[PDB]
């Protein structure tokens, strides 16, 4: 395959995307949430589309796999986006990085319990306001995790609250703002700029 | 028997590739007139590092020389080398220089990177004409060319001259520069267009990372007191001018990227940066240096050529155990005087010392059939 | 500026003379049945000094890899790296293998030695026939032959297992092996008869110190016990023969000398040293070790053949800068493969980028005069 | 809360250990598709399988079920690995492109199971590159992420439907019952109850 | 900025007190007749790694003395310290030492563990008796006492001697071994009921598992084979005097445990492990080590684990009042510099300030002139 | 069991003494209201290093973070720790800070230097006065008077502000600054004399050399441009103010070395250097230094006192081997309480284990006459 391979995460990123593709003459010829299949044909036959894990999608950018992806700006900043271009802000599945703790309980006196997917983000804000911490790795829901006394706070992806609130959990501190960013292969960028050009155009073209 | 990460054997028929690359290679550079230099694996830090970047000096394991006490390093990069060696015996006029060696890294440069690449390369010393440039890649090309390779080299060209005008005309402090060149790294467009919003002449540190590529239009897209500067307008030229020459004399795809400042910071003009197929590393790199010397070279590792270089199958033969040893002594002289004849043509012939005595891939066995000893595929 | 004691940068025509001899010779081993391996110059201190003499490891430089923290070494040596590699490509039957890289040692070996020896060698492994041990010898000198040196190769051939069976059979004490192995070293002659009429055998170990050079003769002077010992008897036996094929097969001027215990102190049997002129440190060792697995090999370092090897002066051929530059496109091409058919025939030709650009030893121009291309002699 | 916290893995773990919990007198009182249970001593986490050895072994779960899969590849020093359950059996595997042969370079491996990689490849003698993938890895090999990945496989369907097939059995694996060190020790009298009933239901 | 994972500043009163156990415990050491030796924190590995496991020797951190090119370690462990020292200095007689240091491991042992204990000791070299092991007990629960600790030191005593001779009498091979050490780390009492009941005096290795903890009738419940054998007869003698001396005299609970192994793999004999209140990683590790032969036993703590369960009274924190002291003359300063020698020597902190904002962190009096006088005034 | 050059064991009562000393010298300091700080001996270099000269960095041996692979330095100096301390901690008003740590060097710094001082230390962050400079020398010399020393500290006194002054206003290069700072640390008058006449404000230079011991008119010998800079006149008038102080307060011989550049590069001002005795390598090293936040301190490397320090013999009691044995256990309980006394009295009593257990350098044995236990000298 000679083309541009485009990595996407499932879910909120696929469905706010297909919009931005539509426009750069790119759709899917079918529905992904309806199929055994992670290698998606599209009407442009230069591009095809990756379905992966949203955590994957830098991998696959960075080693080439993908030429280009879509990925939130909290997976690049916990990956390290180093060895791809983020190219656009695409403005979609807007939220927040923040640290949560239990409703109205206050900070312990003690080295404070990080539980969080966001390990590397997590060290860096807490590095940035002084504090020293203990970090825990989760893979799944950190909502949990404060109120088994776990982590004394999580660093997870804020948009209403809601979810943080339904589970006896309140933001405290905004660490950044996150956005989907469109992210290039170095590489890819260099050899396959023809083949590109016209589609960060139309993307650049749909958001401004 | 488990080796550090990027430390690799080269065994059997790679080893023979890589020997034959190194060979055919070498020669070809000295048929365009380089001398070749064979400088040591060790020197004092003193030569060796004499102004580097830190970089160059992370990259440069250290060891003690015992006779001494003084510090010496393994060399990470053999250019700064044939600096010394070119300051010694080059002289005022132009001179070239060619290198094959073995150097190692501390740590690896890319994505499952080799630490122990066999580095070869050119150096002009002496000429400040583009045309020195122009002779570089014209040899590269015909080294690269007579390799009959599938593969395919994307050549990307930078010049770090235009930064590094730009940095001293909006008077940037170290660390800015150090933010800058991190952000060009990833080429993060968003978070750059924040910080250079702040920064004076910080739309032309913008336009770099933006429209760099399209070399074409990029001096119309800088500022006034930018376009006046005539280093930056000679940088963009040379930009232009080598582009140019590698689309019209060798149909080569090029892509420009005037923020690439990832080469050994020693480079002070033009970069190129040589990509095999889709590879995250590039296979060549080089560019202009001044470690009052005018210089400019590249060199690539070896080794990357391996998986894309194929020779023809060799002939692996051996000679029948029991017939042999059947044999009078006139007998067995007039063999080896045949046998001689075939390692001459390039046939690998086992002498073997026992009945079961194989060689690795055999082809061939040499037998012999009423009093005469001829090849026999098996 | 200057470099380190036993450090020297080989360059120009000694550099064209290595790259040639390095290849020449790499082709020859390949031919004669061994396998090409390129292992790294560095690996963890685990598989590079496995089993070593004090000797190697204080000779191998030491280096912290920063991605484990653990140790590593520049190799001083590459047998060791042909044993690791034997152990997992080998299998149980004969494999053979040849190899050439640089090697580091921490200190010089013999007055003014070279630290950093462009080792080259070969090594049979899965055979305990002495036949093994006279391939490698016809293998060298089929080498050393085709060099066309005006010097001549000495050799030295020694046996270890004679002196070891001996200090085994006469039961020698820690001290007593210590204080012969001295006094033979120094050939104290008087010394050594004092020490030997208190000794156990110590007629033998006299004998071995008076006698040992005469090895047709040396087996009938030895006691009844040593006389009949088969390893003292198969040891001699070995010396005979090799003595013997290197006379008659090569021309060779041999001398024995079994109280020679100088080399890796891994050697366990018979040993040889090759000595070009009335140098002082040999140009090849070689003898057996332990990979159990039966191992004999030689290594020569490269760079103390360039001494003793001459190439054809080379055609340095310079293209006149004004004349080429009067040329039309179709023109310029038909010089292109004039120039491209004096390359392949290994002529040295600059395509000049000024009327000043000279190459260093100049030859042969290439000059135009009746619409022809022609060489002319300076 | 004084009592034992039980963490448990959603999907195949969850379905195969209802059974040995009822045995236990252990039944959930709802279906997660924190949860009180019928002996008010005991109460359950439904986690992410990787994240029950991390919970456990901090002590905000006393114990937990987990495949042998995810306690090699988390590292098991922390916690007591108290019964081989015998649930949810399956394999650790090597998988690649079906008839692809293998390539001259070290060898490239796209997995979850990263530290299992290296560990399978050291004691094969053999040295790897390693890319952590943390969603599914069957699409690695088709694009050329990797040569070959490691995987958990029970019939093969799931290689076999991608184009895939299992090629260096690496171990066996069964989920597995451990139990936080400090747990063991402080709560012994209501563990041992349950690691009975558990211990008599593989009979 | 951040600092490395097990790597933290000890700051303030936790310096203060850390330094104050350092030496009342070194004192103690040293008056119970163990001889202070302070070892440098780099040595060549010939020295600092003679005869250690593959563990200790992952532990130690790796550098290049630029003198010689030879390789050196920063210690992960003292004790081999006190082994060369004790070989140079010690002779054949008994050799008591002591020592406090700071030491650095590549990889924290527990969740969030140090990697730079204050590793404090004692080491008893050139006695076979059992009397040794017992004499350290009584050092150890001496000091411990003295730190008027709330928390409660837990005993647990092991005994290598007693497995190994089992594995050598049933001639286990290399890889039954490590598969009954994983079982007996993980207490898999199924797992290995059902390998034990495969295996030669398979009933011993079992029996060890289920039965170790009671050592009063552990001898009793053995093969006939095992029970002859003198090296686990004498084993399981030495645990029940040390259970014993550690209830009668020192009253302390005491756990056995003859399938713990865990220690540095230097240990030949009896292993004492205690447990700080319910903490999963110990504060003191000691036992026997026999072989560089010359006997020895010893122990070690990180003094910085004590920092959390001990106390100090409050300090005296005092400022003399600026405006006041630059009022006086030279006759009226020189006799309140004398009245602040007094304070400092009875180990009040008081600050002679530079300026009227001058403030010491914590301030709890200030030296105040009132009606022609000096006198502390809390705050 | 050798040791590594400028590494040594503190043995026995050296040991001891060292503990003494070590905490005697912490309790002052604290006493002055200085906070003890005990920063590890491993930090990652961004933290170490942050703004540190070439010598720091090269005296600090670099390990790798197995956790995330950057690297770690062990501290040679805990001066920057402290800086990083009272950064995070220290607030905008006056801090001290003391400490007492083990740092190691890479190399020795002096004839036969320590490679692992016990370096103990006070400083003060946030007072521009001279009058922070005077508490220190005031805190550092009620420390050396406590010691009861016989050896006597001579204090050599230095400012960098004045060179460093000249060198803005003569606009000197980066190698001209280097070539002086050589020729000042050996004191070389001719060579210097010849270097400076060619040098803008050159004999201003000079000046420093030659001149600079005598501070009262050392101002009145410097050139207009010099002796109209503000921070000259006070870097002078600061040197004169100190050498006052100390010959007043503390009955010091002061010697002033204005050219003294040999400390740590990260000093912005005034130096000091305590030598005992004779000796080559300072005791003490002081000065001001920079974070925006005032700083000045000294160190000392405790080791240092041990030769010139001296303790009240100890008291080593042996208990009576046979007399305790003969104990029923009530006596015993009554014997352990006596011992338990004598202990804390600083008494060191050993319980024997055997009637051969001899403490080393007994002075007393505790032994049993007539149902009573008392000490007897020996
Ligand atoms: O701030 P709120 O409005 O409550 O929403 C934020 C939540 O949305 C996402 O859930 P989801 O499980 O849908 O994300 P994923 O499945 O894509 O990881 C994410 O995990 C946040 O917790
Ligand atoms: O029957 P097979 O074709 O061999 O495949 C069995 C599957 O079970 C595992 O995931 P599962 O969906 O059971 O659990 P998970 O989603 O929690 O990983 C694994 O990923 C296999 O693909
Ligand atoms: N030695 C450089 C390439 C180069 C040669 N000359 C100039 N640049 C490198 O390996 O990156
Ligand atoms: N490697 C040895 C020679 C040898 C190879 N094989 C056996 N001996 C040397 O350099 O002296
Ligand atoms: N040094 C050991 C304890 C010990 C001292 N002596 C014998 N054992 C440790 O750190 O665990
Ligand atoms: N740390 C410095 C002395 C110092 C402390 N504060 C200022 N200077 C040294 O050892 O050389």
């Amino acid at each position: 395959f000679l083309g541009l391979t485009l990595a996407l995460s499932k879910g909120r990123i696929l469905e706010e995307t297909m919009p931005l593709l539509r426009a750069a003459g790119v759709e899917l010829l079918e529905d992904p949430e309806a199929s055994r299949k992670l290698i998606f044909p599209t009407s442009n036959p230069n591009v095809r589309v990756l379905i992966l894990r949203a955590s994957d999608v830098p991998t696959y950018v960075e080693h080439g796999a993908a030429d280009f992806g879509v990925a939130g700006k909290d997976v690049l900043l916990e990956h390290g986006a180093n060895h791809v271009y983020e190219l656009l802000d695409l403005k979609i599945a807007q939220c927040k990085l923040m640290t949560a703790g239990v409703k109205d309980a206050p900070l312990p006196n003690r080295r404070l319990r990080i539980a969080t997917k966001y390990v590397n983000v997590a060290r860096a804000y807490f590095a940035s306001q002084g504090q020293q911490v203990d970090v825990i790795k989760l893979y799944g829901s950190m909502e949990l995790a404060p109120l088994v006394g776990l982590g004394d706070l999580i660093v997870d992806v804020v948009d209403t609250g809601n979810t943080l609130r339904a589970n006896g959990l309140e933001a405290r501190d905004h660490i950044c703002d996150v956005s989907s960013r469109l992210i290039v292969n170095q590489v890819s960028y260099k050899r396959k700029f023809a083949l590109l050009e016209p589609i960060l155009d139309s993307f650049k073209n749909s958001i401004n | 028997g488990m080796l550090p990460d990027g430390v690799a054997d080269v065994l059997f028929e790679d080893a023979h590739k890589q020997e034959v690359l190194r060979h055919q290679l070498t020669q070809q550079l000295i048929t365009h007139g380089y001398q070749l230099v064979s400088p040591p694996m060790i020197e004092f830090t003193e030569s060796l590092l004499s102004g580097a970047s830190e970089d160059l000096k992370r990259q440069t394991f250290k060891i003690i020389d015992q006779l001494t006490g003084r510090l010496m390093g393994i060399r990470a990069d053999i250019t700064p080398q044939i600096l010394r060696i070119d300051a010694h015996h080059g002289g005022d006029g132009i001179a070239r220089y060619c290198y094959a060696g073995d150097v190692i890294h501390t740590l690896p440069s890319g994505l499952f990177g080799s630490r122990t690449p066999l580095q070869l390369g050119a150096e002009i010393f002496g000429c400040e004409s583009i045309a020195a440039d122009i002779e570089l890649i014209d040899v590269l090309f015909s080294m690269i060319n007579s390799l009959d390779m599938s593969a395919v080299l994307h050549v990307d060209l930078g010049h770090v001259t235009i930064f590094k005008r730009l940095a001293e005309l909006a008077a940037l402090s170290a660390s800015d520069t150090e933010q800058l060149m991190q952000l060009y790294a990833n080429k993060n467009l968003p978070e750059l267009k924040q910080v250079c919003q702040v920064l004076p002449m910080g739309s032309d540190f913008y336009t770099l990372a933006r429209f760099g590529h399209d070399i074409a239009n990029l001096l119309g897209r800088l500022s006034e007191n930018a376009q006046q500067d005539t280093k930056i307008v000679t940088a963009i030229d040379e930009l232009q001018r080598l582009k140019a020459h590698l689309q019209v004399q060798w149909q080569c795809a090029v892509s420009i990227d005037v923020t690439e400042l990832s080469g050994y910071h020693y480079h002070t003009g033009i970069v190129f940066n040589g990509y095999i197929n889709s590879e995250t590393q590039p296979l060549v790199r080089g560019g202009r240096f001044d470690g009052p010397r005018q210089a400019t070279g590249f060199s690539m590792d070896v080794s990357r050529l391996l998986a894309h270089t194929q020779l023809d199958a060799p002939f692996i033969v051996l000679i029948d155990y029991d017939a042999f040893n059947n044999l009078d002594s006139a007998q067995r002289q007039l063999l080896l005087q045949q046998v001689a004849s075939l390692r001459q043509q390039g046939y690998r012939v086992t002498m073997p010392l026992t009945a079961e005595d194989m060689p690795v891939g055999l082809t061939h066995r040499l037998s012999l059939a009423d009093n005469q000893w001829r090849l026999h595929a098996v």
